[PDB]
């Protein structure tokens, strides 16, 4: 009645419970010390990416009061960022179907 | 027991179901551009061409201009490849791929400027190094970059002087190459384009037949395609000009682009030298380090010299292409050098005199030793074609190579008796239960335990013996086979699943922590930061920030196992 | 029940189903077959398809798109039978008012 | 009308209903469910058959139409009223 | 039940109040709800199956809010007994005065009889003006007190 | 506080059908599956966490607590368990699609046997707003035969050939069908390696034949998940949603169903309770995983394991479909058949408030009535809803009752969760307190509209709609002239009474099904409701040329007839 | 989603035997759930019966939405539709 | 003290088909929006008016009208400078309650942007100041600068029977205010 099926090498107190590890762990040797070149490594990579999410290319976009405040005449800006149009890029290296978002 | 709900919380088993090359290429576009980006990605990964209309129709963005808009931005990141389909009836349209290659330049760039700093010949002097890195971290960013501008907004007359001089440098190293279709339309629509134009002027009634014009249009596409594919993968047209009263200069008007291929020679190299490194003494082992840096800058392709992506390679006398490769390999001397021109390129740190015992200074007699004890190694790293003069040959060291990456990482992984049962499969092809005991003569248990260990992977494939008219293996043996592709296979998607899921952990985070990452890249925090923070929060910042400083690592030093994987 | 003695019910087969449709009597068919056999107020998610209970949807954990409506409970039966051989019916939803 | 003369068969039937539940409930219900689920079929539901499955009203006689009640609300109750401070405002600027 | 938008035209502390007052005055009465008597409609669920809880409430925290005496000073309620012309009389001075601000309605209920104030109401009021301009304004925001 | 609570009418739109990828069949579950126990003597025979029988899955009586929902089998929802699957398995239901699914990829570089230009014009055909079932399906039958066609894998071709299943329950892919009288490095690769053996056994050299490239559940799932995204929706799977990976159709979680699905029933045979077919075959499961999972670290014999990873993959055929040799209840056979899940309970079910008698004549009534026996007018109920219309006549039957035929049985209190029973409770009460939001189950009363059905059902005029006529025998009584639509004929023919129990319903069927509405057939539009037998006689009796009447017996007449 | 004028209306204007049937069981549950009727009742207590009578007396206040099958409607009050 | 547009689904029973619709409509839109806070909107005093009202619509099966309409609803909403005269009920020693009469008193002020002299001491001394100070049940003067909505709200079924077997963010419209400008505090502190 499929519990007779039992080989010889194997206990019989081990079965049953199943119930495998909720992650199977073996530590890799990838996870090794840092030094002073792996800590400028990191520190590239933080400047890295960042320059682009300071930069124009986000395009991950989708306080917001109904009259501008006095406070808010006159008042100094967030920031004027270089847009996408305002770039100047390759027209040659976009097909025409990209065109009209430009400024030209 | 662990809960369901304990489990997919820290778990993330939710993640596990997904493509690895999805989950890498989508997490990079996600932390690095945005999420706009990411989706538009991660769609392009799912559906491999589609048109603006199809993208409109199938994410929640239907704002034609703002696909539009992440579009362009993806393209200028090289992260996408187009072209323009002619409808003959209607209006024709247009459909664009992902490019893979265009985003391991944002997975790569420690690696990118790590090289083109220490590549360099001259680096004790600071400024250059600064200047250098702030260069290739723009261009790497930005894009298509052009000298008009940069020349424009550098602000110093002495020092436009030498910007202008870097450009040549790595436009002729081969760091900096025009940008063009090349870089942003399909192989294999390239090849459709060249491949039927062909099949369009030939004449009628010409006494050839059908195989033999289809064997003369593929020589044809291919001598064609071959000559347009090496006018821009190196040339000197983008600086070949001299003004007047002046130096030699890059044309001012046009755009630069960064290349990936040189960089991923450099790396190989690297992984070459690093191997010499562990199994050969360093006396002897830094001549490695020069003797590859010298013929890399016009090494051979690594995978494919891209006629066997766009095409079907062969069925019948389908050994013509690794033949006409090695042919190649053999042919071109460019690769092949002496012991005289070795000469005026290894610096006077290294002795080259105790390197070697004739029996139990910078002499030619002694790095040739080297080159004929690296031809003779039972690894062939060279091979000897001439008495004097020899190659590094890329038709049978990249199988051996990546055997033996794949071999250790494995032994890495598990145990040496693994080591010694997968070695044991490897160097004998169809082993058997008995064949096993034969050529091992380990204890059965401990080989067994291994042997299930290793099944799961695609390392071993295992073979049902039939012995009645019904398939069972429940009454007979069945013995074992390698089958070795599909284990270069497993290999690729574990090692990706794994970088995706360190960029997903890193994204989350930041997530996490945004307002403490958004007041950290400010430009009053950056640099005082000592006295603005107070000590529990700045714990909080300064160990979520060790942390991503080890994460970075652990990514980096995983940056340095699976692009060798990615070889064919 | 399916008894006479067991104080069972009678039964409306598929021929008598076919004269009801027959006849255009829509909400009859609604009172014979669902109402008056076996309605089952289930709860249903409106992200994943899955019925959940107690307003959860125990896949979202939201209690937030858990729409209540009314199905045969062996519609319910059916259900759980194809999420069992790991087949998942999942239900796309709508208001019935907005025109 | 599908253009070819199709039987009434469980072949025929397979026509362009796409509908899973309505060949389960007549014929070969794994073979068609498994089908379903494989090629991730997205049908709708708009057979009577299905709608009786589901306990939905079929689209069908006393269900084909809709009955609605009208507010007998009119126009000069929908205005809006007592509204003087944004244009009071607006001329203040 | 999505909201169309959040911010529709600004209501003054006038007009809420008399919306509020007539709320009163036409049903869920105050004064007779004091008076024992819940069966009434006797329809079967109390006056005519209907009740007003929980609207009663907020309708009667938000009249006393305004009806308790405008504070300008720790003795009229300072909000009913002006009418629609006792404000629209003000209009040749609202517009008169300059603030290029929507906060007309911080001051057409609250903080008379205190130049600190209105020193509040509009943030830098004293650099954009304050050379006589600062005690009319007061005069005319305290004369309904 | 108190945010507003927003509730929206919807009706369901449509279906989308999938596989539950992995982390969904462990989403669902609430808790693990993982023993083969139920119950034990040391807890007394009570199931307890991680059984089959886990109370966390649901509860089989009245008498316990799921406490996943702390509810009873009344009000359980039923809830799911998961099975983790060591050394996982092929699907039963999915076998021919996973077939299908490597016909299409070459079985080396996992990439689809296709150019990069090939079907990819078919593809865009596919997108065409013209397509249906038999277009999809044709359009899929272009692609799998042309993959089938192609035996070389543009990005390494390895001649693919036929990947049939064997004679079992494997497949297996002739690597090398197609080749002969030429030579490949593959070929000379195949060839030493079985001269490696074939110079260390004595008697492979017969067995060297077939042998071709196997595939088992581990080897065609791992080679799943080599395949790129790209190709997907060639394969046929949208891989936009999580789950619409091809790796998700391989069994590698079981999901274990509610124990409303497989319910324990109590007392049956010994006072021991007994389990269920779907039940035991998922202990099964649990117990052959539990065992493999062990046998990874202790080395079981690896011809055994093979032999259990057969049974692993028979046990949950047997658990989905039992269609190999037998009266394991599978899955496919609660659905399949007259008496299974669609065709048995889905469109056509048992219905409350219906009754079935013999018929009798009854010339007196109306051909739109139908005489009902008191005794089943007492049970059958109309749920009639207190206005200030009917209020008095409700009153009034309440304080009748159960038993005063004119009465009511059960009564529903406008703020109430349960009806009162009215066989107790002082219904002089209930009346007096009988309010507008009530519920009165009333007796069946004269002018209620009942459907009335004679079986088998073969046009629309089987079932007519009638209004119910109480008198005191027990039959059924029709008057003759509607015994033709119904083809009854009175020598023991019994047809069934339903009571419809909404007002929409009572008005579809009176004014629909309607006798009156339906003296005529709709298959010619000749009247089916006329004179029966001894009724055109009795006419042809009456107008038959030498009838001759006084003026008595011809008012007399005149008064039978009315 | 459009409503298609009364002036032009493409439908039939004679009240269908389904649309009868929908009008009558909606009118009776309205009124078995206390809706006020128009009609005089002369005794009578059953939704259904004075639904028939408000019909009989075209005082049922509902209006048929007949929905073409390209999705447009046209709306006809139970009063103008001709029986 | 502003309005908003909303649009909603209102179920009109048959038993309040005899008074008249706007009426019946509007007391619904009480019903479900009497002392209730919209989420991320604000708090809804009451319905102000009626702008669109569609034709109601019949289920098959209910009998009652539903009916689409757009109102205009009165919301309490600061933004950033609005004067409110708070009347605390409760003060702990880490932010006085900022209360009202009844309408909504779950708001706190913070103590680090409070007045820098104000304090709280354990043994209850009320402030100190460099020499006047307020009690509890007084008048207070503050300002608005952010707005936060409580919109966190995930419960297992066995989590609730846990928690009311045993028996927190109560409100989903949270207030807070400054003190920084002189003035602030009471109604009265000179003349
Ligand atoms: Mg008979
Ligand atoms: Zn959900
Ligand atoms: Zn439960
Ligand atoms: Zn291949």
């Amino acid at each position: 009645n499929y519990m007779s099926n039992l080989p010889f090498g194997l206990g019989y107190g081990d079965v049953g419970k199943n119930h495998i590890t909720e992650f199977p762990s073996i530590p890799l040797p990838i996870n090794g010390p840092i030094t002073n070149k792996e800590r400028s490594l990191a520190v590239k990579y933080i400047n890295f990416g960042k320059t682009v999410k300071d930069g124009p290319f986000y395009t991950g976009s989708m306080t917001n009061d109904g009259i501008e405040r006095y406070s808010d005449k006159y008042l100094k800006k967030r920031k004027i960022g270089i847009s996408i149009d305002d770039h100047p890029y390759n027209l040659n290296l976009f097909p025409n179907e990209l065109y009209n978002v430009m400024g030209i | 027991l662990v809960t369901p709900e304990d489990v997919m919380t820290i778990s993330s088993l939710e993640q596990r179901t997904l493509n690895p090359d999805l989950f890498l290429y989508k997490e990079l576009v996600k932390a690095h551009l945005g999420e706009r980006a990411a989706s538009v990605i991660g769609m392009l990964v799912a559906l491999g061409r589609l048109s603006v209309r199809e993208l409109v129709e199938k994410i929640d963005g239907m704002d034609v201009d703002s696909v539009k808009t992440t579009l362009v931005s993806l393209t200028q990141l090289r992260c996408v490849k187009y072209l323009q389909e002619t409808a003959i009836s209607g209006k024709k349209t247009t459909y664009y791929y992902y490019n893979e290659e265009g985003i391991h330049i944002l997975l790569y760039s420690g690696l990118i400027i790590d090289e083109i700093i220490t590549q360099m010949r001259v680096n004790d002097e600071e400024e250059h190094k600064q200047l250098v890195a702030e260069i290739v971290q723009n261009v790497i960013s930005l894009g298509s970059l052009t000298v008009e501008d940069y020349l424009s907004s550098v602000t110093s007359d002495s020092m436009k002087y030498t910007i202008s001089s870097l450009f040549v440098q790595l436009c002729e190293m081969g760091y900096l190459i025009q940008i063009s279709k090349l870089h942003y339309t399909p192989i294999e629509d390239l090849w459709q384009f060249l491949y039927e134009k062909h099949y369009k002027n030939i004449p009628r009634n010409s006494p050839l037949s059908d195989l033999k014009k289809r064997s003369q249009a593929k020589m044809n596409a291919k001598t064609d395609f071959a000559k347009i594919i090496n006018k821009p993968n190196e040339l000197s047209q983008i600086l070949t000009v001299d003004p007047k009263t002046s130096l030699r200069i890059v044309k001012p008007t046009v755009s630069l682009t960064i290349n990936l291929d040189r960089f991923m020679k450099g790396r190989r190299s690297k992984q070459l030298i690093n191997l010499a490194k562990t199994r050969v003494g360093s006396v002897t082992a830094q001549v490695y380090k020069i003797a590859l840096r010298l013929t890399e800058q016009k090494s051979p392709k690594i995978r494919d010299p891209l006629t066997q992506t766009g095409l079907l390679q062969d069925l019948e006398e389908a050994k013509s292409f690794q033949d006409e490769a090695e042919l190649v390999e053999e042919k071109t001397p460019g690769l092949t050098f002496n012991a005289i021109d070795l000469a005026r390129h290894l610096p006077a740190e290294l002795d080259l005199r105790g390197s070697l015992l004739s029996r139990k200074p910078h002499s030619a007699s002694l790095i040739n030793s080297h080159l004929k004890i690296l031809a003779s190694s039972n690894f062939p790293f060279l091979n000897e074609t001439k008495p004097g003069v020899y190659y590094v040959p890329y038709s049978k060291l990249m199988p051996v190579l990546k055997s033996s990456v794949y071999e250790y990482v494995i032994a890495s992984t598990l145990g040496p008796s693994a080591m010694r049962l997968s070695r044991c499969i490897r160097d004998n092809k169809l082993v058997s239960e008995k064949i096993i005991n034969s050529t091992a003569l380990m204890k059965e248990k401990d080989i067994r335990s291994t042997l299930a260990s290793l099944i799961r992977y695609n390392s071993v494939e295992i073979q049902e013996v039939p012995r009645t008219a019904d398939r069972s293996a429940s009454r007979a043996v069945f013995l074992f086979r390698c089958k070795e592709t599909h284990s270069y296979n497993f290999m690729r998607q574990n090692l990706e699943w794994n970088m995706a899921n360190l960029l997903f952990k890193k994204e989350k985070l930041k997530q996490e922590n945004s307002t403490l990452l958004k007041k950290a890249n400010r430009d009053d925090v950056k640099g005082r930061e000592n006295e603005l923070l107070l000590p529990s929060e700045l714990n909080q910042l300064k160990m979520v920030n060790e942390r991503e400083l080890n994460v970075f690592a652990r990514l980096s030093r995983l940056l340095s196992l699976w692009e060798v994987f990615q070889m064919a | 029940t399916e008894g006479r003695s067991r104080d069972g019910g009678l039964r409306l087969g598929e021929m008598e189903r076919d004269c009801v449709i027959a006849y255009g009597a829509s909400q009859l068919l609604l009172e014979r077959l669902m109402i008056s056999s076996d309605a089952f107020e289930v709860d249903v998610c409106d992200k994943c398809g899955l019925m959940g209970y107690s307003g959860w949807c125990t896949t979202c954990k939201s209690a937030e798109n858990i729409i209540k409506m009314t199905i045969p409970y062996a519609a319910k039966l059916l259900f759980q039978e194809l999420l069992s051989m790991n087949i998942a019916p999942r239900l796309r939803l709508e208001d019935i008012f907005q025109q | 009308y599908k253009g070819e003369v199709l039987g009434i068969t469980r072949f025929g039937l397979s026509k362009m209903r796409d509908s899973v539940l309505q060949l389960a409930s007549f014929e070969k219900t794994t073979d068609h469910l498994f089908d379903a689920a494989f090629y991730m079929k997205k049908d709708a539901v708009e057979g009577v058959s299905e709608c009786i499955i589901l306990g939905q009203t079929m689209s069908i006689g006393t269900g084909s139409f809709k009955v609605v009640k009208g507010t007998n609300i009119s126009e000069k109750d929908l205005v809006p009223k007592r509204c003087l401070f944004e244009s009071l405002s607006n001329e203040a600027a | 039940m999505k909201v169309l938008e959040e911010r529709n035209a600004f209501l003054s502390d006038y007009e809420v109040l008399k919306f509020l007052t007539d709320l009163e005055k036409k049903h869920l009465w105050d004064q007779k709800s004091l008076a024992a008597l819940k069966k009434s409609r006797s329809k079967g669920k109390q006056n005519r199956p209907y009740n007003h809880p929980e609207l009663q409430g907020i309708t009667r925290n938000v009249v006393n809010y305004l009806s308790i005496n405008k504070n300008f000073i720790n003795e009229k309620s300072g909000i009913s007994k002006m009418s629609d012309e006792s404000f629209a009389e003000l209009m040749t001075k609202l517009n008169s005065f300059k603030l290029f601000k929507a906060e007309k309605l911080q001051i057409v209920n609250q903080l008379p009889a205190n130049m600190v104030h209105l020193y509040s109401i509009v943030e830098e009021c004293d650099a954009r003006f304050d050379e006589k301009t600062i005690e009319e304004m007061l005069e005319i925001i305290s004369g309904y007190a | 506080k108190e945010v507003v609570v927003s509730e929206t009418p919807k009706r369901i739109k449509g279906l989308e059908f999938s596989a539950l990828s992995a982390a969904d069949i462990v989403a669902q579950s609430e808790v693990e599956v993982s023993t083969r126990d139920l119950f034990d003597l040391e807890k007394d025979r009570a199931p307890k966490a991680n059984g089959a029988l886990d109370p966390k899955m649901g509860v089989s009586s009245s008498s316990l607590e799921c406490a996943t929902c702390h509810g009873n089998l009344a009000s359980c929802h039923g809830h799911f368990g998961h099975l983790k699957l060591a050394l996982p398995v092929f699907h039963i239901g999915y076998f021919k699609a996973t077939i299908q699914i490597l016909q299409g990829i070459c079985k080396n570089c996992s990439a689809i046997l296709l150019s990069e230009t090939d079907k990819r014009q078919f593809l865009h055909e596919l997108r065409r707003p013209g397509v249906d079932n038999l277009r999809r399906m044709g359009i899929l039958k272009k692609i799998l035969d042309q993959c089938k066609k192609q035996r070389r894998c543009l990005h390494c071709g390895a001649l693919n050939g036929v990947v049939k299943k064997a004679a079992a329950l494997k497949i297996i892919h002739d690597t090398f069908r197609w080749v002969g009288k030429k030579s490949a490095p593959e070929k000379d690769i195949w060839v030493g390696e079985w001269k490696e053996v074939l110079a260390h056994n004595p008697e492979l050299e017969r067995y060297v034949k077939r042998c071709m490239d196997d595939l088992n559940p581990l080897k065609t799932l791992n080679l799943f998940k080599q395949i790129k995204s790209a190709d997907c929706e060639l394969l046929g799977i949208d891989a936009t949603v999580p789950s619409g990976r091809p790796e998700t159709y391989i069994w590698r979680y079981l999901p274990a169903p509610p124990v409303c699905i497989r319910p324990s029933v109590m007392m049956q045979d010994s006072p021991a309770s007994n389990e269920d077919d779907l039940t035991v075959k998922l202990t099964e499961i649990v117990w052959t995983s539990s065992l493999i999972k062990a046998g990874l670290d202790k080395g079981i014999s690896i011809n055994n394991m093979m032999e259990h990873w057969d049974y692993l993959q028979l046990t949950v055929a047997m658990y989905i479909n039992s269609d190999s040799v037998k009266p394991i209840r599978g899955f496919c056979q609660r659905l399949k058949g007259k008496q299974g899940r669609f065709r048995g309970n889905l469109s056509g079910k048992r219905v409350d408030f219906s009754g079935r008698t013999v018929i009798s004549p009854d010339p007196n009534l109306s051909i739109d009535e139908v005489a009902v026996p008191d005794r089943v007018a007492k049970v059958l109920t109309y749920p009639e809803k207190v206005t200030r219309y009917n209020r008095h006549k409700l009153q009034e039957l309440i304080v009748n009752g159960p038993n005063v035929h004119p009465g009511a049985n059960y009564l529903l209190k406008r703020n109430e969760d349960a009806r009162r029973n009215l066989r107790y409770g002082d219904r002089m009460k209930l009346a007096k307190n009988l309010q507008i939001g009530d519920v009165v189950e009333r007796h069946l009363e004269d002018g209620d509209v009942v459907l009335f059905n004679r079986q088998p059902s073969l046009h629309r005029l089987s079932i007519l709609s009638h209004y119910a006529k109480i008198r005191p025998w027990r039959t059924f009584r029709l008057n003759e002239c509607v015994c033709t639509p119904y083809n009854a004929d009175f020598d023991g023919d019994e047809m069934n009474l339903h009571v419809p129990q909404t007002e929409e319903a009572r008005a579809e069927a009176i004014n629909l099904m309607g006798v009156k509405n339906n003296l005529l057939t709709p298959k010619s539009g000749e009247p089916i409701i006329a004179a029966t037998q001894d009724f055109i006689t009795g006419s042809y009796l009456i107008s038959h040329k030498d009838s001759f009447y006084d003026r008595a017996t011809l008012t007399q007449l005149l008064s039978m007839m009315s | 989603e459009k409503a298609i004028p009364k002036d032009q209306r493409a439908t039939t204007p004679y009240m269908t035997k389904y649309e009868r049937a929908r009008i009558l069981g909606t009118r009776a549950l309205q009124i078995s759930m206390n809706a006020p009727v128009f009609v005089d009742l002369e005794g009578e207590t059953d939704p259904l019966r004075i639904a028939m009578k408000e019909l009989a007396e075209k005082k049922i206040p509902l209006v048929i939405r007949r929905y073409l099958p390209d999705g447009s409607f046209e709306d006809w009050s139970v009063e103008e539709l001709i029986v | 003290f502003i309005l908003s547009k909303i649009a909603d689904l209102v179920r009109i029973p048959p038993d309040q088909f005899h008074r008249d619709t706007i009426s019946a409509i509007t007391h619904q839109l009480n019903n479900k929006f009497a002392n209730k806070i919209i989420p991320n909107v604000g708090l809804c005093i009451t319905i102000y008016d009626l702008l669109t009202v569609e034709e109601g619509q019949l289920k098959p099966g209910d009998g009652s009208s539903y009916i689409n309409v757009t109102f205009r609803a009165v919301v309490f909403k600061p933004f950033l400078g609005e004067i409110v005269t708070g009347w605390i009920s409760k003060c702990t020693a880490e932010g006085i309650k900022v209360s009202l009469l009844g309408i909504f008193d779950d708001i706190f002020i913070p103590q680090n942007m409070l007045f820098e002299g104000c304090y709280y001491t354990p043994e209850e001394s009320a402030w100190i100041w460099p020499k006047l100070y307020f009690d509890v049940n007084e008048k207070i003067r503050f300002r608005i600068e952010r707005e936060v909505f409580v919109d966190v709200k995930p419960k297992s079924p066995k989590e609730r029977e846990l928690e009311e077997r045993a028996q927190e963010k109560p409100p989903a419209y949270a207030l807070l205010g400054s003190c920084q400008t002189d003035g602030m505090g009471l109604v009265s502190w000179w003349e």
